[PDB]
């Protein structure tokens, strides 16, 4: 299936993905094609935060969802 | 109603803010029910194996040691190394996120990288504000970031590809194969790491494993019940909150004890006597 | 004394320096270990922009205080 993760700036990754995939795994594709390491990403869908072990039909993420992507700070 | 306790910013401002908070959580007692689990058996085996005066090696002593050296300042010198170098034990994927900080590089800067352009000038943030190869800035400049600029050159020279990031990935994969080992003997070996910069879940299987979760910012996941380090970051710095009733009793009890650097500190060579 | 200068991705380097030390000689401890022309840095502490002729210790500057680092052609 495919799901749609927008961030802030307004950008769209289209990420082919599986229910069974898990968080991590959607982390990683999103490095792949856009380079953000996932231990900056937080990924969000309808409100709630998605943990890195958990799978996409735990959520009840489904065909076409759309997921949010906010960045995790660094410091020094 | 929080009191926000500032932390050092050497770099490890992560380390000294989760040390400072882990402390309070350990002299309340609060992690008394999590002191005898594999997470928390290893953090004393790491804080034994850096203090050679820690003495019986225990709970008991850990404890005594962090009220002692009671001081913020102390706490950070006598435990973030020690939750440094106990994070170190949870990275199973490390030579694949040097590929990615390499790609990264190489992606975002093949024609800076070609043109001579010296290190300062390089892309190293993302359209997002993310960190792209942090690991590889914090490598000495003249003895392996600029000789770094000079090899990419020449191994760029056969990019006949496509200028992808997946064609970099795979592209380095097959012609980089050793100097990919090379940075990771020189990041593993990197003796100023803990002034790199650091991200919550960099340290994410160390604090998982401690029964910890890191609340940046106070976006805190509710469903979550495990005790929580509350971390504060705004000029690109880690600060730690604290209530009052908890900053009064933990916190800051001594004056300052120790007089070392953070380098002597990681680096372990200068020791910190026993309590007492 | 010691104190650290910092990047916007959070990287910090560590400087050796007396507080009567001009901000216009931190500048070339920073050109030294990271390439940066001084002309192209612009430092800043607790919002205060650091200019070239003061010292440290006008800025109140003490062991361990952390600098902000930018770079004026990036920002």
């Amino acid at each position: 299936m495919q799901i749609f993760v927008k961030t802030l700036t307004g950008k769209t990754i289209t990420l082919e993905v599986e229910p069974s995939d898990t968080i991590e795994n959607v982390k990683a594709k999103i490095q792949d094609k856009e380079g953000i390491p996932p231990d900056q990403q937080r990924l969000i869908f309808a409100g709630k935060q998605l943990e890195d072990g958990r799978t996409l039909s735990d959520y009840n993420i489904q065909k076409e969802s759309t997921l949010h992507l906010v960045l995790r700070l660094r410091g020094g | 109603m929080a009191k926000t306790i500032k932390a050092t910013g050497d770099g490890a401002a992560l380390f000294n803010a989760v040390s400072i908070g882990l402390s309070v959580e350990i002299l309340s007692g609060r992690l008394d029910s999590q002191l005898d689990t594999p997470g928390y058996q290893a953090l004393l085996d790491e804080f034994a194996k850096h203090h050679p005066q820690f003495n019986p090696k225990s709970w008991k002593t850990l404890k005594e040691w962090l009220a002692y050296y009671n001081d913020t300042r102390d706490i950070e010198l006598i435990l973030a190394p020690v939750l440094f170098n106990l994070n170190q034990k949870y990275q199973d994927h490390l030579d694949e996120e040097i590929l990615n900080e390499l790609t990264n590089l190489v992606w975002k800067n093949k024609a800076n990288i070609e043109n001579g352009q010296a290190w300062f000038q390089l892309q190293n943030t993302g359209d997002l504000g993310e960190a792209l190869f942090p690991k590889l800035e914090n490598l000495d400049l003249k003895k392996d970031r600029a000789p770094l600029l000079d090899k990419l050159r020449e191994i760029l020279k056969d990019y006949k590809l496509e200028l992808t990031r997946e064609n970099v990935k795979q592209f380095l994969t097959e012609k980089a194969k050793e100097l990919l080992s090379a940075l990771k003997k020189k990041i593993s070996s990197d003796p100023h790491a803990f002034q790199r910069g650091y991200s919550c879940d960099e340290l994410k299987g160390m604090t998982d494993a401690l029964a910890i979760s890191l609340v940046e910012n106070r976006e805190e996941d509710i469903t979550d019940n495990r005790i929580k380090i509350r971390l504060e970051n705004q000029e690109e710095h880690w600060n730690v909150l604290c209530n009052e009733e908890d900053s009064e009793r933990f916190l800051d009890s001594t004056p300052s004890r120790l007089k070392m650097t953070s380098l002597e500190a990681y680096r372990g060579d200068k020791q910190v006597s026993a309590p007492t």
